[PDB]
């Protein structure tokens, strides 16, 4: 379908004996990083629980080394039970807000509210509608199961007029509202007309009883709710974006109404987790927001990664750690990820190419595995489907060592592209501008 | 707008109760457009065209809309045996701000005037 | 309809959950441990003296610097003076990042957040009749009018409230408002007097069963009085009063709709509408029915500001009616943040730093770290051993009070899957483990970032 | 509320030689830039002179604004007095010259004179027609004084303000018929018992008396910026209070220039230029004071006071540094007044005026001590202290202010020198220009 | 009666012959510089060229606005002057490329006669005939309307287009209103109540206004001036018809747009069949740029192209600078604060410092506008300051030391007065003195640098 094969769809769990959070060396496609891991389930367990408010997480350490990976398995093994937003840190720079209204946006997706209802809904096919022009009337409605007549009162006959029912409709009625909807008409008056509207739809007959009853659970998150609040059919704004900067006088009285609805049992909070990726691309004004917006107890708990050494904070000129203000890095605790060993490799691969379904013989691994140690993660891993391609201009059934060879040759890993870079260097165009177009 | 006297509500009110004390909605303009004109049309010579300009630059229920009911449908809502909606409920054209100027740049002369350009 | 949760209802714990005060003395003198602090007894007691000139409601923009380093308690005893003051004072809090709107020059933010710290209440009376309407019932005139079918003298209303039932003598007009609202027998309505109209709510739900199907909402008969008649207290900040007349709400005309419809930035307010609003308010307040309410603007990071928006705040708070700010800073020397060549103590200009009444926080001792283990432990509910509490305070000293308090929540997991309820010197010693604090991570930076081409960090 | 600036109440100068007197309308000291700044209300009372441009100058403190708010108590109400931080004149929504043009245009007042009639009397019968399911209204009033009675036609407008304001028989009313606002004033007898739900009851008024009509001169004042909003639109006169004008055409202003002219030729309107007030300009850049420049040049220029705190210091938007931070070409067009540091008589006598201001009763020593505060530490600085010293002494439940509240407010509450020091006693505690910082004890 | 800095300047004082007369229409000297600027105003007058472009080049104070002003008196109310700074081009709603060309388009003006061919008269009868729309779903519409309009002389009856009637419903008419339809727009405007129901009786201040004289149809000639600009505007965003775009143009809030050269180059086919019909005649004027400096690279970019434009107007710059920086290409300095590029094409006037009894002859101008009497003493300390320190200087004295000397209840300024306000107001370089002197010190007291 439309969910094709990523680097991480093998990724499906942090892989950790949950009773006891201790990480097993290969699991739910988490290879190695048990340190890491283990800190990452007792987070985990701090989400669980919901009872801390603003903690921050950074999970450092050198490029391909599992940050991104360990936050997704966090993602697969918290479930869809709790929010869980995943924000790169270059989205926050919008043109149709500020920084610290899209981080304010980002932090409140990470809060659901969860209401549990009962609906009572009327659904079936239209059999015949009688009125009484003396107003009153009678509507006739069949699921494929039950039929019945309905004594309709004289709104619901203005609205079954102006909503324009006919027979062979399929219709709902909510009872709560008192409002119609035409979802469309049966397949089994497909013969009615040689030429049919642009709008109509066929649909089977609703089956069944007519009036349903359900109990159903609804989890909506805190910014659904600012931007439903902030203009007249602000629910269209969910979609198309197009909030502007929420004012936050609407936010406090959703805080507050939200407190009402936990104090009345009418509503539960379900504390979630924002993953704020590449936190790096931050700047200034934005950690000084978050070091507020943490200190809050409605705050999400707030996952990062990053990968870079002592760098430039950006929107300021001196350096620190991680490229984070260390006024920031004080109210964070740090997770470190490591390099790979090369069994740790030759799983990863192995995983990889199961996920890819290839069929790697055994020379293959272990050439790709050393090809891994000596160009990297991601590089090893690329060659996987590219040399499956290359097989099968073969119509070889495994990939044997001369495919990984040949993609070897013909993709440069990063460090041989560099090389190549240095070797040229009269031919490409250096950050000077000149260049050599001669023989 | 329920409580017996009105703090809160005047409190609201401030800005178009000043703008109309201060006679802003009846002293004459002192300045309008120098020149005006009508959209640009396409010219296309066909009758389909002629038909889209009028569905369009003269598009009826928009009209409708601003200017409201017609008279017969004032007629026929109001001697029914049962009440009627009516597409809008009101002609939705927003009154002007200015009270003697309204929509138009159509200025008139005036004794004032009259009696101050001899001296 | 709606299925309520009943087994819990118990509280999330944030980083200034402890703090419940500034506590204090009758006298003013802070004592030693108290509501939550610890220390910091100096900086409490001028805190305290902050509250009561807030409290006090003489004085306009003057302002306060909490100036120390991080760390050192100053978004608490800001928290703290919120607690003091209470809900009924305005307390808008911001960092001075959230002041460079998209939508406005950044001066607009600032005076909209100003005079969001500013309240007015307003004291009203409310006077409505309300029920289910269970009768409407003409009275003829006793002398009709020639040429006309019939002449009503009075329009009678019975209303039923689920405390009583009155018939309403009303005015005969009120047939405008029954027939353009359709007001039915059996429909929740109310009758102001101020207007004599009336409104509708709905129809009762009494009558929910009229019909299998009516294309209505059916709402609860009013559990009031049938005639409501009571004071009620409106509070408004003044920033409210100025989007309600910069942007009003009511219009009834296509192109009010489409702007409701539409994305309601806000906008550059003029000062002619707040000096207007600011002297019609002073006319209520000199007539008593109004009175106002200053409160506390809070801006975090005040250092995040620029020399526009301190040249900007030294008018405000020069205006009559504007809010205590208080202002907190950690930058030391540091360099104004739109004056690349100005560097100032707090970062703070020093034209605007003559202003400010400057309250410095210091660091905290050995023994006062651990007296805050101990209340943030059990505030967060983690049960320590002695050992322990001493572990996680010599982090405190060692590396950061913030990071040690940090780690409370990771070993009261690791406790209890292990099954001990108490935290122990296993637990803060794998806790401590597992989350680096930020200096060991800048050494794994230094140490392993020797070298960039592979397996190094990024830099 | 008392505010920063709220004891000065005037000029503190003699009206007929323009002497300062050393104390006068909440004014101490700064004799010479007084009466220069005294000789400048003459040029604004006088308004014959176009866009003279005034920079009141001098370090912090020394009372800049304070003279220049003093002027603004001087001139009264009818007069404009626009006053500008210099920082709002860098917008989103338009350019900062029009911003610029807005405030100088803000600074012009326009003197309008209308001639209405009000209605005044008791209503004796209401009568009102209306449609069923339409928008159709007409009506009759017939009211009443003890001279004359008359019944008058309503149109729609009429008739929505009447029910607006539930007018009734027996109300006396008053109706102005130029800008049709109907407002009561009470009951000529009791409100009719027999309905209900008829509203809380007025005041009682005997019936208004002679004629029912009468004629009412009326005068409004309106600067040329609203002027201008008013006639670049059709709709959306809500842009006089909510900003949001857009950048004005200039093809707009030329007319209204012209316009305000013919009006004031034709006996219209009389022009009332004031002054704008720009303060702390070092804050605008080298296209704000280009542009200012000429800005000043028209014969419909305010005049313009201006205020700064700064040296040699760099222009905005610019390399080098200026005097005042203000540019030459620019300076040559400006008069510049002095204020200077004050003596310790003159500390001990604003701090006794602050002390008023604030309802506060010092001891003599404290003011002393005060005093003496004032010279090591600011004049700011010592203002502060005694609103703070007022609050410790009342929580002791003392009486007056002494020297213990004041020493126990110097205690609690640094001044900048000592907060100065404070800073460079912590600067491995405190984050440095570099961002470095030790957290560990 | 308001006085302001150039107040005194009437024109260029120059002979039939086109040489200055050395003090004449409130100047003094620049005598070379004025009969450059007569040349120029007969450039001007001429309306034969478009595209010269004209720089004023000199230090602050020498006059270049004083001249561009006596140039705009020269050529009277008739032809186009436009004036803007260069700081006025950085709009926030359009490029800066936009504001030029809306003021190069300003600077040309379009004398046009104007037939309006109208119906006036009182409404005695009006009836609305109607449309049944069977699926249209809005309901109803209008066919038309019949009305009624009497003038003194005659009647007719009007069966209205419905985008006319709605042009009367916006304007509020009833029966017996005296009403005005000028059918180039279909706009209707309610001249007031006829005078047949002149009556105190109504609440609201109606208009009592007589029965229209002659026909009840006219035809009306009126002769408009328009700028080039105007008409740009009025078909940007249109606003005359009564379509729908029309209507809801004129509720919309205002806004600039970046009109395209197609419209342009439309509206010069427009305007040049209204000179082939012989209804207009062009009008070609100036543009002035003072602070020219203030422009930018891409600014003087775009008059390259602009000034090549065959209906260009004349365009003056004033510039005060020596060799500067171009202001957007920080590694270009030139004289003049202009690329060295665009110099080229202009002719360069330059002015000069005065002379001292030039600036006495000055002040003695200023003095008798701003309406102020001085002693030859007097006359002479204020001359002495505007050689010593600046002409503008000594100049902004006149109106203190007036009041200063009224103060005394003498009439006429001396010595004495000048005196005092040399000390009350000080010049730029005595207070940059006071902030260098002190600046020495630091603390409380200092200057903040
Ligand atoms: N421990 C692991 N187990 C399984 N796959 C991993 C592991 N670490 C990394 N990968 C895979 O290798 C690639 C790079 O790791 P990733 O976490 O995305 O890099 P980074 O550490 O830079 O975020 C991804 O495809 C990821 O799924
Ligand atoms: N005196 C104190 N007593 C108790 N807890 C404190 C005290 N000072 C600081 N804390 C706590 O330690 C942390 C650091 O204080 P904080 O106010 O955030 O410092 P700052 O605002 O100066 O950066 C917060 O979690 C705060 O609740
Ligand atoms: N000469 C004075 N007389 C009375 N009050 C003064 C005087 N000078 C300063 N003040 C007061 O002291 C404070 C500081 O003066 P201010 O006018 O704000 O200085 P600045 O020139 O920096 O604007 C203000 O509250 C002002 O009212
Ligand atoms: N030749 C002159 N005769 C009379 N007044 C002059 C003359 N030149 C300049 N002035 C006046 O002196 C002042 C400075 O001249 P101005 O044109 O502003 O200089 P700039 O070249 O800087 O524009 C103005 O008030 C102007 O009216």
């Amino acid at each position: 379908g439309l969910n094709l094969i990523a680097a991480h769809s093998h990724i499906r769990g942090l892989g950790v004996d949950a009773d006891t959070l201790e990480p097993r060396p290969s699991s739910q496609g988490l290879v190695g990083q048990e340190k890491a891991r283990k800190a990452a389930a007792v987070v985990l367990e701090m989400i669980k629980q919901g009872k801390i408010a603003g903690r921050a997480v950074l999970i450092a350490g050198p490029p391909s080394t599992g940050k991104t990976a360990i936050a997704m398995g966090m993602a697969q093994s918290l479930g869809q039970d709790v929010p869980f937003t995943t924000l790169a840190a270059s989205e926050i720079f919008s043109l149709e807000m500020s920084k610290t209204e899209a981080l304010t946006q980002a932090f409140r997706k990470s809060i659901g509210v969860r209401i549990k209802e009962e609906s009572e809904i009327m659904e079936g096919e239209v059999v015949e509608i009688q009125i009484d022009r003396s107003k009153q009337g009678k509507l006739t409605i069949k699921t494929t199961d039950m039929e019945a007549i309905y004594d309709m009162g004289s709104k619901m006959i203005d609205a079954m007029t102006k909503e324009r029912v006919m027979a062979g409709d399929i219709i709902s009625i909510d009872k709560s509202s008192g409002k119609i909807t035409k979802l469309g008409r049966s397949y089994a008056r497909s013969r009615d007309y040689d030429a049919m509207g642009v709008d109509t739809k066929f649909l089977q007959c609703p089956e069944g009883e007519l009036q349903k009853r359900k109990e159903v659970v609804h989890t909506v998150s805190l910014h659904e709710i600012d931007v439903i609040n902030s203009r007249t059919q602000g629910f269209l704004a969910l979609f198309s974006g197009d909030t502007g900067e929420i004012r936050s006088e609407i936010r406090d009285q959703i805080n507050t109404k939200v407190a009402e609805w936990k104090e009345e049992g009418k509503a539960e909070i379900v504390p979630g987790v924002l993953f704020i990726d590449e936190v790096h691309m931050l700047d200034i004004e934005c950690f000084s927001y978050i070091n507020r917006a943490l200190e809050s107890d409605l705050a999400p708990i707030v996952i990062m990664a990053s990968n870079r050494g002592v760098s430039r904070i950006r929107g300021t000129d001196y350096k620190s750690p991680h490229g984070l203000p260390l006024d920031f890095l004080d109210r964070v605790v740090i997770i470190n990820t490591h390099p790979y060993t090369p069994d740790e490799l030759r799983q990863i691969l192995s995983i990889r190419a199961q996920e890819e379904e290839v069929d790697l013989t055994p020379d293959a691994l272990a050439l790709l595995t050393k090809i891994g140690q000596e160009a990297g993660l991601r590089y090893a891993s690329n060659l996987i489907t590219t040399s499956q391609l290359i097989a099968a201009k073969r119509r070889a059934k495994q990939v044997g060592v001369e495919d990984v060879q040949r993609s070897f040759k013909l993709f440069y890993d990063p460090a041989r592209s560099v090389r190549f870079v240095q070797e040229s260097e009269k031919r490409l165009i250096g950050n000077d501008g000149v260049v050599d177009f001669s023989y | 707008e329920i409580t017996t006297e009105g703090v809160l509500r005047d409190l609201m009110n401030i800005a178009r109760v000043k703008y109309r004390e201060l006679g802003l909605c009846r002293l004459e303009k002192a300045a309008r457009p120098r020149a005006s004109a009508p959209p640009i049309e396409v010219v296309c010579d066909s009758r389909s065209a002629v038909i889209e300009r009028e569905n369009i630059m003269f598009h009826p229920a928009m009209r409708k809309a601003l200017f409201g009911p017609t008279p017969s449908e004032i007629k026929e809502a109001s001697f029914g045996p049962r009440p009627v909606t009516l597409y809008p409920p009101r002609a939705l054209l927003p009154a002007p701000d200015h009270d003697k100027q309204r929509f138009t740049n159509i200025t008139v002369p005036s004794m004032a005037r009259f009696v101050t350009d001899s001296g | 309809i709606s299925e309520v949760r009943g087994n819990t209802r118990d509280h999330r714990t944030a980083a200034h959950t402890h703090i419940k005060g500034l506590g204090l003395n009758s006298s003013g003198i802070a004592e030693k441990q108290a509501a939550g602090f610890v220390g910091q007894c100096a900086a409490r007691e001028a805190c305290g003296v902050v509250v009561d000139l807030i409290k006090a409601h003489k004085m306009a923009g003057r302002g306060v610097l909490l100036a120390g380093g991080p760390g050192t308690g100053k978004t608490a005893l800001a928290l703290a003076i919120s607690q003091e003051l209470g809900t009924k004072i305005p307390f808008c809090p911001i960092t001075g990042s959230e002041i460079y709107s998209t939508e406005v020059k950044k001066t607009e933010v600032l005076m909209e957040n100003f005079r969001r710290a500013i309240g007015l209440r307003v004291r009203e009376t409310k006077d409505v009749y309300e029920g289910e309407v269970t009768e409407m019932t003409p009275e003829e005139a006793e002398n009709p009018l020639g040429g006309y079918g019939k002449t009503i003298s009075t329009l009678l209303i019975g209303l039923k409230s689920a405390r009583g039932q009155k018939k309403l003598r009303l005015d005969p007009s009120i047939y405008e408002a029954i027939q353009k609202e359709r007001v039915q027998v059996g429909d929740v309505i109310y009758i102001e007097t101020n207007t004599g109209a009336c409104k509708r709510v709905g129809r009762s739900d009494a009558y929910a069963t009229e019909f299998d199907l009516e294309a209505e909402e059916y709402v609860p008969i009013p559990k009031g009085e049938v005639h409501k008649k009571k004071e009620i207290v409106q509070d408004v900040t003044l920033h409210d009063l100025d989007v309600a007349n910069a942007r009003p709400q009511g219009g009834q005309d296509i192109i009010s709709m489409m702007g409701q419809l539409m994305k309601p930035k806000m906008t550059e307010i003029t000062d002619k509408l707040r000096m207007e609003i600011n002297k019609v308010v002073q006319k209520y307040i000199n007539q008593g029915v109004a009175e106002l309410i200053p409160g506390v603007l809070f801006i975090d990071e005040a250092h995040m500001l620029d020399i526009e928006c301190f040249t900007y705040l030294n008018k405000a708070l020069e205006s009559p009616i504007a809010p205590i700010v208080v202002l907190a800073s950690n930058r030391g020397i540091a360099t104004i943040r739109g004056a690349d060549d100005l560097k100032a103590a707090h970062g703070i200009p020093p034209d605007f730093l003559q202003r400010l009444l400057i309250i410095p926080t210091h660091p905290y001792e050995p023994d006062e770290i651990r007296r805050i283990v101990r209340i943030r432990a059990q505030t967060e509910g983690v049960q320590l051993t002695d050992a322990a509490v001493d572990r996680v305070a010599e982090h405190g000293v060692r590396i950061s009070l913030r990071y040690c308090l940090q780690l409370l929540a990771p070993a009261s997991i690791l406790a209890r899957v292990n099954g001990r309820t108490q935290v122990d010197v296993q637990d803060i010693a794998e806790a401590e483990e597992l989350f680096l604090d930020a200096r060991r991570s800048a050494n794994i930076l230094t140490s392993t970032g020797e070298s960039g081409g592979l397996h190094g960090f990024i830099s």
